RNA sequence: GAAAGUUAUAAAUGAAGCGGUCUGGAAAGGCCCGCCAAAGACGGUAACAGCCCGGUAGUUGAAAUGGCUUUCCCUCCAGAGUGGAUCCUGAGUACGGCGGAACACGUGAAAUUCCGUCGGAAUCCGGGAGGACCAUCUCCCAAGGCUAAAUACUCCCUAGUGACCGAUAGUGAACCAGUACCGUGAGGGAAAGGUGAAAAGCACCCCGGAAGGGGAGUGAAACAGUUCCUGAAACCGUGUGCCU
RNA sequence: GCGGAAAAAGCGGAGCCGUAGCGAAAGCGAGUCUGAAUAGGGCGCAUAAGUAACAGGUCGUAGACCCGAAACCAGGUGAUC
RNA sequence: GGUUCGUGGUAGGAGAGCGUUCUAAGGGCGGUGAAGUCAGACCGGAAGGACUGGUGGAGCGCUUAGAAGUGAGAAUGCC
């Protein structure tokens, strides 16, 4: 406790402006001279451009929100061969294993990678190619 | 508290994967007449936010 | 490591977990939960008052313009006598935790490193039949201890706390309450293999 | 000045001008003094014409 | 209403060094020896004390009053099933228009809730909601009331804590301060802590009307002398080495 | 949040960020949108690294580096001038 | 460890540091005189640090780390 030397680099000290000419932040304490942004509290908003009219302002809304959106959890095939050939792939395997903590509207399978084993995977959705890649192999694919 | 997102500019940006914002073009309602159809092809299209604006802009939308 | 009775004589030796007491210790982890561990200590109850809440002010001491005086807004302003502090402290927590793991590792690499040292006692039991501070003293005496010493002890052991209550170094702990601040803040580290077996339960 | 029966009285709220200018007003309750009997005794007191609808007797 | 238990409001008891030497005005300090410790908290004592004092841990304690907890007394008490012939199930209400407000929701496509005004149901085959609205389905039964706990705050009390302040700080206020003072009044609102361990607070003599001083004396010190720890700088003087 | 000494752990995986993007969206997915298109092009992928904590820098909301108006509004006090 | 090219500087960026109060740990000083204060012809590249002597009469350094009410010559600043 005499001889604690915390990890180089990972603490440096902070800089105090307005204590003197020496350290090169004395008087105006980084501010230059004058104008607005020399003011305590002073800075114009964030996308002020002093009276030109904000970009958000020159560019029309787009688009609306679905109330009913679905979003999928994803597990790419690559991941599938953490499995043990025969063994068949259901959404709460996919939990305990860890490979999805949450279980988003439902699980889809994508075809990123490649798989080797002889599975038979039930997801709530598939691409095509995740279809046509566990089927390649030699597995059942059932929907739920 | 936390920061507030701009409410205006999450109706108009997008982010796309490589963390650069997507946005429309303005001259896409009425005076259609005025602008060629080329111009109008283009103009359809979405465009990418500036460099300087983004720095101008992005904490407005973090998040 | 070598294992002996409360009365000082060899017992046995015992086989401490190298995954507790082996491993390489991480200095830079400690010494970050050291800082974190005295860091929460701090009760931060420290304020001044700023100029608003300062007693009167109020109104302006004298115009504006005129009387050849500087311009003057409250007589409790920050640079009048008993004005308002303009910063300075205000409560506020500085309790922080590091990761798990890492509050982990500390704890784990602290042990490996007394065991580095020759630091670590293990007795194979320590009781008193009644609170008596000098058969605790000539308990420690027996060891060879000396120096500022943890006492960790974990149940079966009964009137330990007490009999070492009194003495100004020695700091009695069961084995669940075993942090870094508390082994670093002693020299050597006297723990009974009761305890030695619930700290292994943890780590 | 309220409604004896139904307790009815001024509130307040907003007037707004078609701009939206908002100035504070009041709703006043539509009392009528008239001659009921309280507790037997008949007296003049406050009702509102929604409490004099139908039931209760002058 | 009793009783017993417990807590609070006073207290009691409570281990171990006059240890030997050094310095010193004084020892709690140094050096060298011991001892107690469920007590090495804190304070005081002529400098820094676990063993000098008040105490501390531990162990006892309450005539009286109040709080709490049990137990007794006392007071108070009907619950199942089976049938839907018939009856009841909150009316100027619910809803609606108009004008407002609250809802995160600025009248909007605006549900939901409340206010004023006017209009105004059904009422078990009945009614409401699911964000205009209709139909279906689902869930619910308004227009009557009560309800502890988890939550908010602190003028207070008790015990404590602080990498909070230390007299221009910290409360405005360490001091007879919301005082003095200012203002017709509402109201505004200061400055100002330290002799010494102990008054041992300077007998007596001398100059002086006194103040003040010089001796004498007390004290470790009086250049600690009743606004009296330290006593910086500005500023004011006296003396004189060099220069003018 | 529980337990605890205003501890330390342990428990607590709800949630959050990341691991996939494209599209206003339905959706499709190493692609996707546009499009009649197996065309071109946009954004993506091929060319994996994040997350927790602390520390520095800067920004936002807070008085936000300090002092300073004239004014405005609300409740009072004043016709002893 | 040496060669080569450099080393004026306002706003400003970057870096390394000095000193102040407080905490922890370790190690110390101090009635044979602590802090403070006064003086000096000493030491370090700077911020600064010692040593000796007077005054003072009880507390204070050093090391490593941590935390900040952390440094004043100017505000017609306040007292
Ligand atoms: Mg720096
Ligand atoms: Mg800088
Ligand atoms: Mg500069
Ligand atoms: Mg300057
Ligand atoms: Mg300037
Ligand atoms: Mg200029
Ligand atoms: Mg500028
Ligand atoms: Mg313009
Ligand atoms: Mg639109
Ligand atoms: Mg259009
Ligand atoms: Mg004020
Ligand atoms: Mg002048
Ligand atoms: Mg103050
Ligand atoms: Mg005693
Ligand atoms: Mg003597
Ligand atoms: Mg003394
Ligand atoms: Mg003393
Ligand atoms: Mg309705
Ligand atoms: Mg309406
Ligand atoms: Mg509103
Ligand atoms: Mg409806
Ligand atoms: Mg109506
Ligand atoms: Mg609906
Ligand atoms: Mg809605
Ligand atoms: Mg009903
Ligand atoms: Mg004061
Ligand atoms: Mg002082
Ligand atoms: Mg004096
Ligand atoms: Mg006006
Ligand atoms: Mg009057
Ligand atoms: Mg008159
Ligand atoms: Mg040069
Ligand atoms: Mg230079
Ligand atoms: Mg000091
Ligand atoms: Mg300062
Ligand atoms: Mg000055």
């Amino acid at each position: 406790l005499h001889e604690l030397k915390p990890s180089e680099g990972s603490r440096k000290e902070r800089n105090r402006v307005g204590r003197g000419t020496g350290s090169g932040n004395g008087k105006t304490s980084g501010r230059g001279h004058k104008g607005q942004k020399a003011r305590s509290g002073g800075g114009v908003r964030l996308g002020f451009e002093g009276g030109q009219l904000p970009l958000f302002r020159r560019i029309p809304k787009r688009g609306f929100t679905n109330i009913n959106r679905k979003e999928f959890a994803i597990v790419n095939l690559d991941v599938l061969n953490r499995f043990e050939d025969g063994t068949e792939v259901t959404p709460e395997l996919l939990v305990e294993t860890g490979i999805i903590r949450n279980e988003k509207s439902g699980i889809k399978i994508l075809s990123n990678g490649n798989i080797e084993k002889k599975l038979t995977v039930k997801a709530n959705k598939f691409s095509a190619a995740a279809k046509e890649a566990i089927e390649a192999a030699g597995g059942k694919t059932e929907v739920i | 508290p936390k920061m507030k997102t701009h409410r205006g500019s999450a109706k108009r940006f997008k982010r796309t994967g490589s963390g650069k914002l997507k946005r429309r073009h303005g001259f896409t309602s009425h005076m259609f007449a005025n602008k060629s159809q080329k111009q109008k092809r283009k103009l359809r299209k979405s465009a990418m936010v500036s460099a300087g604006d983004f720095k101008r802009i992005r904490q407005m939308v973090a998040k | 490591l070598s294992l002996l009775k409360q009365d000082g004589t060899n017992a046995g030796e015992i086989t401490l977990n190298d995954t507790v007491f082996g491993i390489e210790p991480n200095e830079k982890v400690v010494v970050d939960v050291i800082l974190s561990q005295r860091a929460s200590l701090r009760q931060g109850t420290h304020k001044v008052k700023n100029r608003s809440e300062v007693r009167g002010g109020g109104r302006k001491p004298w115009r504006q313009k005129g009387t050849g005086r500087a311009r003057q807004g409250s007589i409790r302003s920050p640079q009048w006598r008993g004005g308002g502090v303009v910063f300075g402290p205000t409560p506020r927590s500085y309790a922080y935790k590091l990761p798990k793991k890492v509050r982990r590792l500390a704890i784990k690499s602290i042990l490996s490193s007394k065991v580095n040292e020759e630091k670590l006692v293990v007795l194979e039991g320590l009781t008193f039949d009644a609170p008596k501070t000098k058969e605790f003293a000539a308990f420690l005496k027996n060891i060879s201890v000396d120096t500022k010493a943890l006492i960790v002890v974990a149940g079966e052991s009964e009137n330990v706390e007490l009999s070492a209550r009194n003495l100004q170094g020695i700091t009695v702990i069961p084995a669940e309450s075993i942090s870094v601040l508390e082994v670093a803040k002693h020299d050597k580290l006297i723990i009974t293999k009761a305890a030695v077996e619930k700290v292994e339960e943890v780590l | 000045k309220e409604c004896v029966i139904t307790g009815r009285k001024s509130r307040s709220g907003n007037k707004r001008s078609h701009a939206m200018n908002s100035s504070k007003r009041t709703w006043k309750a539509n009392l009528q003094k008239v001659r009921i009997l309280v507790n037997g005794k008949p007296k003049k007191v406050w009702v509102s014409a929604r409490a004099l609808k139908s039931g209760k007797v002058e």
